[PDB]
């Protein structure tokens, strides 16, 4: 009735009543159809004796009784009776087979990339969601965006959109379609403007990851602004913490940010000659640690796209050649070589060719650079005194310099873009579009993975807090007396030992300052402080055949193992203020514009943690709205998803967390009339006074609440 | 499944796998404990060092042998040394390997009883066995007949064998060995 106005798209958004009513009467049994594990599917239906094309007999408290066919295509699994892994898995499988790539999950919004053009977005014939709520329309994200509009207008409070992004595609198209929706509602457009200069971010904050080929190594938080009354204004984007350790160190079979290789494509010899640089990548260490090139992409077209982006931006000749000079100088850093002074402990240079290159490039002096690197100076009270240096300390200084150069250049380009997309009258309200990397579980986890997992941990605890308070509100609404330990914070507050200034990263910096500290000493200290005294901290199970881990933590995404080899090199950032002063005077005006505005302790962990807390404060002042994109298959074919890949994804996507938490309901909350009609075989006081446990329900204001595992009997 | 050989001795632990040609781990049978103060906060002070780690830090440690004259006289230290031998030197799991320990002749019964009890309880070896050092020395010499004079760090003993038959009434055990020569020097 209310769906036929979507026409050809109604079949996708919500099927007609006929197939659904014939699907609500399927003959299925609760005691002859369960779910058992598997080697290729990991989860299969069966008939302890079990057969579905393969026979096994297993324990009777590991099977999952399949869901009732009353609910076998509902788009919101928050109403099922048997909430378990294969239930949700095959539910999504089925709703994706009979094409409906959209799904509600409690509070999330799970969508799947269809790999197929669908008119489910265009034209406005489907974008007619105007005015509606989420609960009544078919489960489209445009309804979510409309709800965000209604909320921001009716409370004058900022809103937030958090999508999972490490999926290669589905992130892009979903961002595009939602921002197009926002352009439409509160109406060379701002979307054109956004996607014009996006190659900047693509070339600076993206690199080939072992399980990807274009991964955003930073957070994109688009602020799309609205008028005081609700007409769209200009939109300023905000960037955050960046995996800047990538600047120097790269693992095997990976590489740092594209721009190096884009330039190195030997496309425009003017650059490669202005930077006095060859084309062999194996001559510059900061990029040649892993792989020098991936055959899944060409670099010439990337260089040309980036040139076009610089042109459409307000960059001049200097605002382009200077950035090229900065990148070239960072690369010429990679092969600066120093030796101990003969018979004594002091770094001495051997060959200054790269020093000449860098001094010419940045607008600096070669001798001044060399000495200020070899002779740091401090402000002691009201005096100046030089400091001696071992070679490794100077190498630390060089790496920190390169990192800071790259980071501030990145931030300045961010501000430049935010300016170039800004011309508008005074505004008040906006919607937050938070793009972020997701959880990582690779076969060899390292420090950067610990950082990203901690970020995602904070974000997941944040979401859990949100869903906790909304559920508590709903329970107060129906007079439903039920109180519980905060699901939002306490279950995860114990897995953030990493932040407590005695935990993992704290002890990490402690060792960074501790003399002669080794990874073995670090492991010793870790085991002293946490082995046995923590339940989440456990020893890894290193069985010969895999790379060795050194400790294991139980996150929400399973139990993760890490290998601590090389982490002191990852975290140390002793910044050399002398060369900072050198920068603040350079003739290369871009350098001065970067570093315009009574040190030896800076750790990547510290800055990472503080930026994370900054983003958390940025969020906690607003109201969130979540999105969960999924890549169904790796062969990119439409129609079928490979279940182990998608299952691992959904595990790390965190929706299973929402399922586990609503299991602590009463996730099933029904009215009186529906249950009175559907189960009258013999007002609800008499109907459930007939029969089970009386805590299975909580009668209040024409609402019945059910724990999972009750409607499999009805 | 392969088995372990753990010739203990009173001056050197020699361990390895049954089937090799030479012991895989050879380190001093010694346990060191720090005697001095300890001032650098956060240096990660260990309570005790074993093996040859205690040999390089010996400037600040007080060294102790848990075996005096072939007899184990400190069972905690000996348990430390065995734990080291299994987990840090050989890097195996004792629950998956029969262990062949070795002992000198004519030393108390409680020694072997405690050896086997320690093994079976605090290491859960699948099986074990306690041989005599002179018999094994004769195996290695490739003979079945001869009088073998074994002289290690703690005890010197003769065992005469003939055609594979021991003469237990002619076994003579003497209690000066390498360590008494070290002290005399």
């Amino acid at each position: 009735a209310q769906m036929a106005d979507f026409g050809a798209a109604a079949q996708y958004l919500r099927k007609s009543e006929k197939e659904r009513l014939e699907a609500q009467t399927r003959p299925f049994d609760i005691r002859t159809e369960c779910f058992v594990p598997d080697d290729k599917e990991e989860y299969v239906k069966a008939k302890a004796e079990t057969e579905n094309g393969k026979t096994v007999t297993i324990k009777e408290d590991q099977v999952m009784q399949q869901n009732p066919p009353k609910f076998d295509k509902i788009e919101d699994m928050a109403m099922l009776t048997f909430l378990h892994e294969p239930a949700v898995l095959y539910n999504l499988k089925e709703r994706y087979a009979a094409w409906m790539i959209y799904t509600y999950s409690g509070l999330f919004c799970v969508t799947v990339n269809p790999y197929k053009w669908l008119p489910v977005y265009n034209a406005e014939v489907v974008a007619a969601y105007r005015g509606k709520k989420r609960s009544e329309a078919p489960p489209h994200i445009f309804s979510i965006s409309d709800n965000a509009y209604q909320y921001m207008l009716t409370d004058r409070e900022n809103q937030s959109i958090l999508i999972t992004g490490e999926s290669g595609a589905g992130k892009t198209v979903n961002t595009k379609r939602v921002i197009q929706y926002f352009a439409s509602i509160a109406a060379g457009t701002l979307e054109d403007q956004i996607i014009q200069a996006n190659p900047a971010l693509e070339a600076f904050g993206n690199a080939k990851t072992v399980r990807n080929d274009n991964s955003s190594r930073f957070g994109k938080f688009i602020r799309i602004h609205f008028g005081a009354t609700g007409k769209l204004a200009s939109a300023d984007i905000e960037t955050y913490l960046l995996e800047k350790s990538r600047v120097i160190f790269q693992l095997k079979a990976e590489r740092n940010y594209h721009i190096f290789y884009q330039i190195l494509s030997n496309k425009k010899p003017e650059l490669l000659d202005m930077l006095l640089v060859t084309n062999n990548p194996y001559d510059y260490a900061f990029v040649s640690q892993g792989e020098v090139s991936v055959a899944s992409i060409d670099d010439s077209e990337e260089l040309l796209a980036t040139d076009s982006a610089f042109d459409v931006l307000s960059f001049t000749a200097e605002e382009k050649a200077g950035v090229y000079k900065l990148t070239g100088a960072i690369m010429h850093y990679g092969n600066m070589k120093f030796k101990q002074k003969q018979r004594e402990e002091q770094a001495e240079p051997d060959g200054t060719e790269d020093a000449d290159k860098s001094a010419y490039l940045m607008g600096l002096n070669s001798a001044d650079l060399l000495k200020g690197l070899c002779h740091p100076r401090v402000k002691v009270g009201n005096e100046y005194v030089t400091k001696g240096q071992s070679v490794q300390q100077v190498y630390y200084s060089i790496g920190a310099l390169a990192k800071s150069v790259y980071e501030k250049m990145f931030n300045w380009m961010v501000t430049r873009i935010n300016a170039t997309l800004e011309t508008k009258q005074p505004r008040q309200y906006f919607i937050g579009v938070l793009d972020i990397a997701g959880f990582e579980i690779f076969d060899f986890n390292s420090f950067e993975q610990l950082c990203i997992n901690f970020t995602n941990e904070k974000l997941q605890q944040f979401f859990n807090h949100h869903m906790f308070v909304l559920e508590q509100e709903e329970y107060k609404k129906e007079g439903i007396e039920w109180e519980f330990i905060d699901f939002g914070m306490d279950l995860q507050a114990c897995i953030d030992l990493i932040e407590k200034p005695m935990g993992i990263m704290s002890i990490l910096e402690e060792e960074c300052m501790f003399p002669k500290a080794s990874d073995m000493t670090f492991k010793a200290k870790l085991y002293d402080n946490h082995l046995g005294k923590s339940n989440n901290f456990q020893k890894p199970r290193n069985v010969k055949g895999k790379q060795e881990a050194h400790f294991s933590l139980v996150h929400y995404a399973g139990t993760v193992d890490y290998n601590i080899m090389g982490w002191l090199e990852k975290n140390k950032d002793p910044l050399n203020e002398t060369v900072v002063g050198l920068y603040q005077k350079s003739s290369l005006k871009l350098m001065a514009t970067l570093f315009s505005t009574k040190s030896s302790f800076q750790t990547v962990s510290a800055l990472h943690r503080e930026n994370l807390n900054k983003l958390m404060t940025n969020l906690k002042t607003t109201h969130p709205h979540f999105v969960r994109c999924i890549i169904p298959n790796e062969r990119k074919a439409p129609g079928v998803m490979d279940n182990p890949l998608v299952m691992h994804q959904l595990r790390c996507n965190g929706v299973l967390e929402g399922i586990r938490i609503c299991r602590k309901g009463f996730p099933n909350r029904i009215l009186y009339g529906d249950f009175r009609q559907r189960y009258r075989i013999l007002g609800a006081e008499k109907l459930l006074g007939s029969l089970i446990d009386h805590n299975q329900y909580k009668f209040g204001h024409t609402k019945v609440f059910f724990k999972a595992g009750l409607l499999g009997l009805l | 499944t392969t088995a372990l050989v753990c010739d203990n001795g009173s001056g050197l632990v020699k361990a390895g796998f049954a089937g090799d040609d030479a012991p895989r781990a050879v380190f001093p049978s010694i346990v060191g404990r720090p005697r001095h103060q300890g001032v650098m906060v956060g240096m990660g002070q260990k309570d005790s060092y074993v093996g040859d780690e205690a040999q390089s830090k010996r400037g600040i440690l007080t060294l102790k042998y848990p075996i005096e004259h072939g007899i184990i006289t400190n069972w905690d230290d000996m348990e430390k040394i065995w734990h080291h031998t299994f987990y840090n030197e050989l890097r195996v799991a004792p629950e998956e390997h029969p262990t062949l320990l070795t002992e000198a002749p004519l030393n108390p019964k409680a020694n072997r009883e405690k050896m086997t009890q320690i093994m079976f309880e605090t290491f859960n070896v699948p099986a074990m066995y306690v041989a005599i050092q002179a018999v094994l020395s004769l195996y290695a010499s490739g003979r079945t007949t001869g009088i073998v004079l074994d002289s290690g760090d703690g005890v010197t003993h003769n065992v005469p064998i003939y055609e594979g038959y021991a003469l237990p009434h002619a076994i003579m055990r003497l209690d000066l060995a390498g360590r008494d020569l070290t002290d005399y020097l």
